[PDB]
RNA sequence: UUAAUA
RNA sequence: AUUGGAGGGCAAGUCUGGUGCCAGCAGCCGCGGUAAUUCCAGCUCCAAUAGUGUAUAUUAAAGUUGCUGUGAUUAAAACGCUCGUAGUUGAAUUA
RNA sequence: ACGAUCAGAUACCGUCGUAGUCCUAACUAUAAACGAUGUCAACCAAGGAUUGGAUGAAAACCUUGUUCAGAACUUAAAGAGAAAUCUUGAGUUUAUGGACUUCAGGGGGAGUAUGGUCACAAGGCUGAAACUUAAAGGAAU
């Protein structure tokens, strides 16, 4: 509640209906409460929890850092990071930066357009540090072929079927869920032969809005 | 030296297109680039393209229009038998709809769609996203 | 059914590539006509230009951008 | 003396300078000086039209502060005078959280803060540059003189009766 | 460059400045000449960058001496173009 | 690049886009090949003699001309020398180097460009073999060049 | 100037 | 209805009795110095099931043998440098 | 070989001093022989300066415009990488293929033993195994 921006003022008025259309214009969410309004009942589930320590004079820091993975199962997903000294509190610190990390996954057919849609597009890699995750269109029985760790967020992604090839040091637990958020990523920003067409005109929400956001 | 005119050529076009460039310049022109940029064209890949006369096997200049991903030429032509198209499709394309290999062939060089329409193999050349 | 794509993205008015949704430089600039400009071309030091190009296209600008650049 | 520019000249405003002076000083183009002020007067009266608030005009060198503030008087869009506080633009939490849809900046050389946070925020920028500037996440360039007190309040009174005392 | 322009129609003082050889159509920056002689009235034609003594070949009033990249000619032989 | 240092130059001609000969020039293929006769029987290389024409009498290029190149002329003439132009310079090269070698036998910087001169002259032989211009019983050896090369 | 070890 | 296990890898006990850096467990990290989640037992449940553990070897994991497919500045790894035969690779061009 | 210092000092400090350091002829063929970055070729973001040319202007030297070759330097919100850092590449690589050669496979044992070969000799080139061990190592906080 009490919205700050332009953004949060106009969903809690419920003038922007749907999170695609923040999507669409490339607008920076920074309320995680508008994540909340423009999707509901986010499925919920936390990666690992790694310790970090910091040494000190009097001895050692030690703090909790949660990886945390957010999104419907629809073709959204969110992937944050929040260290802190209590484990309860780092995963609230953790799942608000999730909702704000929401990111688009494109999806599409494996060689037929019969039945909804349940594979990735095409080939995309994550491009994290040393870890490298790839991602390959599967036909329709398979299931997610990947590790627990990435399979536990592509689930939540809503890629049912896809065939996964990693390179790196994939024991490094927060990398391994960077590198597959990346290439999940990017799936919007890669020009297929389907996408060539530049489509009709639309107006921004900020701009239609503008009078009103302002009185 | 220059042993492969076609991959210079390729990666002018790619080199170009990843900086946005609206035309490129490729000094060495050939038959087989010519038909390489026929190829792409018919899939509307690049616009055009104009060939300079320099009596020195002459330029090439090609008009790209922010499609092209990534052209690129494969090493040895290896002799594609009819039955490895759709092995070499699995790994050099993207998917099953986006893509296309190039091949030259007895009856030209043609894409991997109209070669298997033509029922005809031979050495793979490229492919482009 | 279900409408596959999640939306239709857009694409720039200088490179025709898609304007990634997490693509936070690329603008929008409205001239009393849309252009819509990457983040990638704007932190080149292009954008400008580009944008002298598409506006002496459409006729905003006469005198600005030489022939032998028109393209 | 609008049309004087600096000495080196940037790669980016080779099309707008003319010819070299005397002395090795770039001249710019008047006409095209127009042509680009014209264009971002329109810009600006397009946006500022409905929501005055929302075009924000900066300007860091001290012989800037009168100029822009008379603008804000003639037209109501915001404009910051001093230093410019880096995260007014992106952090929420700030009192002085102000949005923009549009920024005008007297200078890209001193006035580069507000220039690289309109790369986080989505908002097309607007600069009076010189022939030595960096044409860098600016989208609309306006080729004159931003040194010479007469230019810096010639401009900003100019840009100002298109968009529709001024000197430091 | 990061600023490009058209690649098949360069301008004259584009191409001028540029090297010899990378031009669109590579075009050569000598030519033929010829020189009335100081001594008689005979033109007699030559290279613009002779490598070597140039005669009349009426006498020798030496016309030209080779200099590393171009005909050194007499301060008084007068030349034109042969186009 | 060079083929044995790593210098890199790009110093070339530039044959200008008409084959065909100029305008303002006159003279017939009979007086540029007896102008070229007279220069081969004066024993001077093909390269300098087209440098010749080209200063003195302004047929820059003799293919424009006659149709022809200077060695294809030479040959039919007979002209043209047994042992070509570029072996015969570098076997010059040879020789010089090893006669100043006898007396300085210190310098070990040109006992290292002599082998690259005398790698040269084998890669031309081999490839003048070849090509039939040199029968195969020629052979390059510093106790005959001396001669042949004089 | 000299200053080894746990 | 048995076989193996109940600290992690790896599903399963921060239950109770003895043992006290001993006996031992432990493929790896490791647990045991008297309040043991890992020893020896009792109860319970974890996996598979007429099968289930152990030991050696092949294959996958191993993109840690590389054609698809690796690495060579600093982690291991560019001959001190040049010439050079076999070998490998070789510009455009022909209706 | 003396004299100091020190617990001792065969060392650092001081004095003397042989082989050597220098030239000629012949061996030896190793270096942190380093840019720790093989050779050739294509594409490639902004600069300022410098060495040697060519070409206009300004009266060999010097100031400027263009262009070719060379050793370098600065900026990067971009590309790459584990990072340091690289940008005349260490870029154009899971969107993996321009051509060729050499080398590496956890740390030791060990560049050791043996065998072969070269050298007057010291040594050089090629070069293991048994056994032992959960780490050794790289960049950064």
């Amino acid at each position: 509640w009490t919205p700050v921006t332009k953004l949060g003022r106009l969903v809690k008025d419920g003038k922007v209906k749907s999170i695609d259309q923040i999507f669409e214009f490339g607008i920076k969410i920074k309320e995680y409460q508008i994540v909340d309004h423009l999707l509901p009942g986010l499925k919920e589930e936390v990666m690992t929890m790694q310790s970090v320590q910091k040494q000190t004079s009097a001895g050692q820091r030690t703090r909790l850092k949660a990886y945390v993975a957010i999104g419907d199962h629809n073709g959204h997903a969110g992937l944050g990071v929040k260290c802190a000294k209590e484990v309860a509190e780092a995963i609230k610190g953790a799942m608000i930066q999730a909702k704000l990390a929401m990111v688009p996954v494109r999806r599409g057919y494996w060689g037929a357009t019969i039945g909804e849609v349940h594979t990735v597009p095409c080939k995309l890699t994550g491009a994290c540090g040393s870890v490298r995750v790839r991602l390959v269109p599967a036909p329709r029985g398979t299931g997610i072929v990947a590790a627990p760790t990435p399979k536990k967020f592509l689930i939540l992604a809503g890629i049912e079927d896809v065939f996964t090839q990693t390179t790196g040091h994939t024991k490094t637990l927060g990398n391994f869920v960077k590198a597959t958020y990346d290439a999940v990523r990017q799936s919007y920003g890669f020009q297929t032969k389907d996408l060539w067409k530049v489509g009709g005109v639309k107006q921004s929400p900020m701009d239609k809005y503008a009078k009103i956001l302002a009185e | 030296v220059r042993v492969n005119v076609l991959a210079d050529a390729l990666k002018s076009i790619t080199n170009a297109e990843k900086q946005g460039k609206r035309q490129v310049m490729i000094r060495p022109a050939s038959k087989v680039i010519c038909e390489f940029l026929n190829v792409m064209m018919k899939h509307q890949y690049i616009t055009d393209y104009t060939v300079v006369d320099t009596h020195r096997s002459g330029k090439i200049v090609v008009n790209l229009n922010g499609r092209l991903n990534k052209c690129a030429v494969i090493s040895p032509r290896f002799n594609v038998t009819l039955s490895e198209f759709d092995k070499w499709e699995a790994n050099l394309l993207p998917s099953r709809h986006f893509g296309a290999l190039v091949l030259t062939t007895s009856y030209g060089i043609l894409d991997n769609t109209e070669a298997r329409a033509k029922h005809t193999g031979g050495r793979i050349l490229g492919f482009f996203y | 059914n279900k409408k596959i794509e999640l939306y239709i993205p857009r694409h720039c008015s200088v490179t025709h590539t898609l304007i990634a949704a997490d693509d936070h430089a690329a603008v929008q600039i409205l001239v009393p006509t849309v252009y819509t400009v990457k983040g990638s071309v704007r932190k080149d030091g292009i954008s400008d230009h580009s944008l002298n190009r598409q506006f002496q296209k459409d006729g905003f600008l006469k005198t600005v951008v030489p022939k032998n650049m028109m393209i | 003396r609008v049309h004087i520019g600096a000495t080196n000249l940037n790669f980016a405003m080779e099309e707008y300078v003319y010819e070299r002076g005397n002395n090795n000083e770039c001249i710019f183009n008047l006409m095209k000086t127009w042509e680009k002020l014209s264009l971002a007067a329109r810009v600006i009266a397009g946006i500022s039209n409905e929501t005055p608030s929302d075009v924000v005009a900066v300007a860091g060198r001290e012989m800037a502060h009168r100029a822009s503030l008379k603008f804000m008087k003639y037209t109501g869009c915001t404009a910051v005078a001093g230093r410019f506080t880096p995260g007014s633009f992106t952090n929420q939490i700030q009192k002085k959280f102000m949005e923009p849809r549009l920024i005008i900046v007297s200078d890209p050389s001193v006035d580069h803060q507000a220039l690289r946070e309109s790369g986080y925020i989505n908002v097309p920028t607007i600069a009076f540059c010189n022939s030595d500037n960096s044409l860098k996440n600016v989208d609309i360039a306006i080729p004159c003189n931003n040194r010479s007190r007469l230019s810096i309040g010639l401009m900003w009174w100019m840009l100002t009766r298109e968009i529709l005392l001024f000197l430091h | 460059p990061l600023i490009e322009v058209d690649l098949l129609n360069p301008t004259a003082a584009s191409e001028a400045k540029a090297h010899k050889m990378k031009r669109l159509v590579p075009t050569p920056n000598s030519y033929f000449l010829e020189i009335k002689c100081p001594k008689c009235g005979a033109t007699t034609t030559t290279f613009s960058h002779a490598h070597r003594q140039i005669l009349c070949q009426k006498c020798g009033q030496p016309l030209g001496q080779p200099t590393g990249g171009k005909l050194k000619l007499t301060q008084q032989c007068k030349f034109r173009i042969k186009k | 690049g060079r083929m044995y240092n790593p210098g890199r130059g790009i110093s070339r001609r530039c044959i200008p886009y008409r084959r065909s000969a100029p305008s303002w020039l006159k003279t017939s293929t009979l007086e540029v090949i007896d102008e070229m006769c007279k220069l081969a029987k004066k024993g001077i290389a093909p390269s300098q003699i087209g440098a010749i024409m080209r200063d003195t009498h302004g047929v820059g290029l003799v293919k424009s001309v006659t149709g022809s190149k200077v060695l294809r002329i030479l040959k039919l003439a007979g002209l043209a020398p047994k042992i070509p132009e570029d072996l015969y310079f570098l076997m010059k090269r040879a020789v010089s180097v090893r006669k100043h070698l006898e007396k300085n036998k210190k310098d070990k910087d040109a006992k290292y460009h002599l082998i690259l001169i005398e790698s040269k002259i084998h890669r031309l032989t081999r490839y003048y073999k070849s090509a039939k211009v040199l029968e195969a019983s020629f052979k390059y050896d510093a106790n005959t060049a001396s001669a042949i090369v004089s």
